[PDB]
RNA sequence: AAGGGAGGCGCGGCCCUUCCAAGGCUAAAUACGCCCCGGGACCGAUAGCGGACCAAGUAGCGCGAGCGAACGGUGAAAAGGACGCCCGGCCGCUCAAAAGACCUGAACCCGGCCGGCGCCGGCCCGCCGGCCCCGUCUCGAAACACGGACCGAGGAGCCACGCGCCGCGGCGAGCCCGAGGGCCCCGCGGCGGAGCGAGCGCGAGACGCCCCGGGCCCGCCGCGCCCCUGCGGGCGUGC
């Protein structure tokens, strides 16, 4: 099996072989654990100040002057207590918290794969969120050469197909729902497409688009392939970068990538198949169940235990 | 019963008055 | 994560599993280990047998790589000729080429005798030897050398 | 009221289910459940109860444990629900049919260089689902290092060691030592 | 999306700059739009406001044109004339309505040597960018 | 004192291995507040620094050393309140709107008009039936045991490290984002793999789906017998 290539213009000029990476299996367990141990890695830590609370100077009163026995300052105030007001946190956070999580190489290349495998299916990229209803193939290698005009990145990204993706991002541009507008994040806009290249100037070609991203070839970020931790983009290929995958994978140092496996369809072929039909054996009849009623009552119903008669009806 | 191995890890010192003997690595990317 | 934890699923439970004949007070028991030989007797005589006293001689300092001292087994020793020649070693059982294995280079010293050797004579070169690995190999017509 | 505590016992909970998140472990479950529940065959209901252990109930079975097992009988299935390790120590393997979940690489090189096969469990499933000339197989559940200290170290009947380190002498030199 | 990180992309730091700024980049902030035909002529886009110059108002309440009789640099807005608020009396004085200098476009430029100077040193820095590019 | 120092157990003797005290200079890789610059899954006015307010270490308190608050928000524009009438009020005026000393404007508590005279249940509705004050310590609380006039807002098992056990993921006789070097690439120890013995040291195959027990093998303690290189090797017996 064989991935199609397309021109910048829309017609099929190459056909190139599948790279093995999408043989993996599909493992959305696995993405959600390196996703959030990674995201998790990046971020900044935060603590209140150390002499918060315990500038001032305050002691206990003692009993008998008919008070609460915290920390006052001169004068009577309360203080030095979480329940006072100017007091310390009863556990002030600190930043010796540990911020950063651990994951195992082969666990994180397995990540990667793994949302590399779901890129390529034209289901889960329907169901993660893109819009792929006027694309060639899923598998989508397009030969750019060089694109520095962003007129001419619209035009290819239009004469593919992928025009929709990257307006559906353009027309969702909208100010948050809380407090994170008083802190630098005030826009949040949708994700579209996702451009991979190998020897090709285009970054400066496509940055400027809505909802698009750049990620060079040899070094793949997870949280681009799965955000949200949601596994299948959309990603849009250069001729070169579709053409040295393999290369990537072999340039991998004793790694080899995971088997293949079958799926719930696989079993369920397997199951209704013959070879397992042939073993199968019918259960005994299930027990008849009515509701107790007094026999005694009628003819009939007396009759279905002793036909005879001999015992009297009522 | 508690069956635990017991700990062999030493108090800490100074964490409120004396010199600073935390050291963190928040730097070393930079 | 503190949404999964035991610890508030207690909100509106006044004590929060500690109880109320009870309570949860500082250290009703003391710090650390102390009390091993009074009222904590019985943990240390059920679980920690010769925890308290002396036993044998004392060095004022270890030297660490003096009394390093690795070791191999007999049942390895084929194991450290690559793959790809053991077949041929073993199909052509010679008294006049045979496979010579240098244990230093792996990073042994002693050869014990733990399990059995193929049918095939070998020369085994290490610093020492126990009785039964000197005899099996013997038994299978190996030669034990001695390497500087 | 009625008096249902006399004679009567406290009910018992059991692994109904694997609680692996691996979705090849679900569905192999699911198919063998649904081949047990239809044909009976106590050795699908085995194979349906094994594949829920907790992986400490599940060690490993290396190639010369399987080759000294399956000596004599070298013409029936090997069926091992968990890994197969290879032993270094076992100069030449012998030709054996094995199904397990997992194989390692090495493992996996030496069972086909010696003429052997390697199958999965949807293999089994497919070719044979009630396991006519399979034998089923485990490891040792008490190799692990961790159940060599359950118990009270210290009692005189004990013959378990203690867990952490004890320079002492009390109570460590025989009866009579205390 | 911005390379240079001797720049502050933070909105309390932005804000604070754009308060508290000094009188020079005040003025420069208190810009406009030149009309077509002072485009065409002059080659440029936009200038600082300044008194003596007719505006044309737009996307007000208060549209129309009229002379710039003030500057109020401390606001950022611009009183004209004519454009009032409505007054109560018969009588009584006028009012300016103030005027942000971004709803208006230049008509009619005051001119002085330093204006002349200013705009041909900024065609001649435009020409150096038209050269480059 | 004259050749001397050291070799993680003292004294005396003979050696060996390896250095030259009682004088001096020296970059780099390392650590850090004030002040300036950038960033943040941090706080949002009883929070966050004590201190967001033209005048905070200010006003105020103490002989003194020293102690130390409270107070943020009109409106797009001040357009910050015409004219008339009584002798402060009324009318109305600006404005989208009085938002009129100011955003919204809850509770506790209160004044004027209108209606009527505690919870649960039945009935349309004032009858009949049931109902001690909660929280707490306690064998035992409605207690003449203690706390609690009312209302609002705040208010107490979090974090770091170590140890045990359980679950799940990856790989498996192996395993491993040390530090560091060029969300990617390369990257030692270490732990596991053999134990037992104070130590000189010696050193495990024979059986078994799994579990339990039996048997046998390795070390520590003891003892027959044979021998080669010998208080050393072999072969056995016992707790
Ligand atoms: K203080
Ligand atoms: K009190
Ligand atoms: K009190
Ligand atoms: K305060
Ligand atoms: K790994
Ligand atoms: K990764
Ligand atoms: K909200
Ligand atoms: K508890
Ligand atoms: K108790
Ligand atoms: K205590
Ligand atoms: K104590
Ligand atoms: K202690
Ligand atoms: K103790
Ligand atoms: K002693
Ligand atoms: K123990
Ligand atoms: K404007
Ligand atoms: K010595
Ligand atoms: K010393
Ligand atoms: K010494
Ligand atoms: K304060
Ligand atoms: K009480
Ligand atoms: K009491
Ligand atoms: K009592
Ligand atoms: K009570
Ligand atoms: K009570
Ligand atoms: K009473
Ligand atoms: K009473
Ligand atoms: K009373
Ligand atoms: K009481
Ligand atoms: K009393
Ligand atoms: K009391
Ligand atoms: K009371
Ligand atoms: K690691
Ligand atoms: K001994
Ligand atoms: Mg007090
Ligand atoms: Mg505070
Ligand atoms: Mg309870
Ligand atoms: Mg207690
Ligand atoms: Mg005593
Ligand atoms: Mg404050
Ligand atoms: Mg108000
Ligand atoms: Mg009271
Ligand atoms: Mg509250």
């Amino acid at each position: 099996p064989t991935v199609k290539v397309f021109g910048p213009t829309g017609t099929q000029v190459a056909e190139l072989p599948r790279p093995k990476v999408f043989n993996v299996p599909l493992r959305p367990d696995i993405i959600n654990f390196v996703h959030t141990q990674l995201r998790k890695c990046l971020r900044t830590p935060y603590a209140v100040s150390r002499y918060a609370g315990v500038q001032c100077t305050a002691h206990s009163w003692g009993p008998g002057r008919a008070v609460a026995r915290l920390p006052r300052k001169h004068g009577g105030i309360g203080a030095y207590a979480n329940f006072a007001r100017g007091g310390h946190m009863a556990h002030p956070t600190t930043v010796i918290r540990r911020w950063c999580r651990k994951v195992n190489l082969n666990q994180r290349r397995y990540a990667v794969a793994s949302a590399l495998a779901a890129s390529a299916n034209a289901a889960l990229v329907e169901a993660r969120g893109h819009r792929i209803a006027d694309v060639p193939s899923i598998p989508l290698v397009v030969d750019t050469d060089n694109v520095t005009k962003t007129k001419d990145a619209l035009a290819i990204i239009k004469a593919v197909g992928v025009l929709r993706d990257v307006e559906r991002c353009k027309d969702s541009r909208h100010i948050r729902a809380g407090r994170g507008k008083m802190r630098n994040r005030r826009y949040i806009t949708r994700k579209g497409p996702l451009v991979i290249y190998n020897t090709e100037d285009v970054a400066r070609g496509f940055r400027n688009l809505p909802g698009v991203d750049l990620c060079h070839v040899s070094s793949i970020r997870l949280l681009e392939l799965a955000p949200g931790s949601h596994p299948g983009r959309l990603i849009l290929w250069t001729k070169s970068a579709f053409a040295s995958l393999d290369d990537v994978y072999a340039a991998k140092q004793n790694y080899t990538l995971p088997r293949s496996c079958i799926t719930q369809t696989d079993i369920e072929r397997i199951l209704q198949s013959d070879a397992v039909q042939k073993t199968f054996v019918p259960k005994r009849d299930p027990l008849v169940i009515e509701r107790k009623v007094d026999p005694f009552s009628s003819k009939e119903a007396l009759a279905r235990l002793d036909p005879s008669g001999t015992v009297m009806p009522k | 019963g508690r069956n635990v191995a017991f700990s062999n890890m030493r108090r800490y010192k100074c964490t409120n008055k004396g010199p600073n003997l935390i050291k963190n690595w928040f730097n070393q990317p930079a | 994560p503190t949404r999964i934890r035991k610890s508030r699923k207690r909100r509106g439970h006044r004590q929060m599993g500690y109880g109320r004949v009870g309570g949860h007070r500082k250290h009703p028991s003391g710090r650390g280990k102390a009390g091993g030989l009074q009222h904590k007797r019985t943990s240390f005589d059920k679980y920690h047998p010769g925890y308290f006293g002396k036993l044998g001689m004392r060095n004022y300092h270890v030297r660490r790589n003096i009394e390093y001292n690795p070791t191999i087994n007999i049942d390895k020793i084929w194991s450290l000729i690559p793959e790809e020649q053991r077949d041929g070693f073993l199909q052509r059982k010679s008294t006049t080429e045979a496979p010579v294995v240098d244990v230093t280079r792996f990073g042994f010293f002693k050869v014990l005798g733990r399990g059995s050797l193929p049918q095939c004579p070998i020369i085994i070169k290490a610093r020492y030897f126990s009785s039964d690995a000197e005899k099996k190999l013997r038994e299978v017509g190996g030669v034990p050398l001695l390497v500087p | 009221g009625i008096d249902l505590k006399t004679g009567i016992k406290k009910r018992k909970v059991e692994r109904k289910e694997p609680k692996s998140p691996n979705p090849y472990i679900r569905l192999l479950h699911n198919a063998f459940k649904v081949v047990y529940e239809n044909t009976g065959e106590d050795f699908t209901k085995v194979l349906t109860k094994r594949l829920c252990l907790s992986k400490t109930n599940r060690p490993v079975l290396s190639v010369s444990r399987l080759a000294h097992l399956m000596h004599k009988r070298e013409d029936k299935i090997a069926v091992v629900a968990s890994t197969v390790t290879n032993d270094e120590r076992l100069v030449t393997i012998p030709r054996m049919t094995i199904c397990a979940l997992k194989f390692s690489a090495t493992a996996r090189s030496r069972i086909e260089k010696a003429g052997g096969r390697c199958m999965s469990f949807d293999e089994l499933l497919a070719e044979k689902p009630t396991g006519d000339n399979c034998v089923l197989l485990q490891g040792r559940r008490s190799c692990r290092a961790v159940c060599k200290k359950f118990g009270s170290p210290g009692r005189p009947n004990s013959h378990v060691k203690p867990k952490g380190e004890h320079k002492g002498r009390r109570g460590a030199r025989g009866r009579h030592s205390w | 999306m911005k390379l240079n990180s001797a720049v502050t992309a933070s909105r309390r730091k932005c804000r604070k700059a754009y308060f508290t700024a000094n009188a020079e980049t005040r003025a420069k902030m208190m810009s406009s739009r030149l009309s077509k035909e002072l485009r065409a002529e002059h080659k440029i886009k936009t200038m600082p406001i300044r008194r003596g110059d007719i505006v044309e108002i737009f996307t007000g309440g208060h549209k129309g044109t009229g002379k710039v009789v003030e500057v109020r640099r401390r606001d950022y807005k611009i009183c004209v004339e004519g454009i009032n608020q409505k007054a109560r009396n018969p009588e009584a004085k006028p009012v300016p309505y103030p005027i942000h200098p971004s709803n208006c476009i230049i008509k009619e430029l005051y001119m002085n040597g330093s204006r002349y100077r200013a705009i041909k040193r900024r065609q001649e820095r435009n020409a150096e960018r038209l050269a480059r590019i």
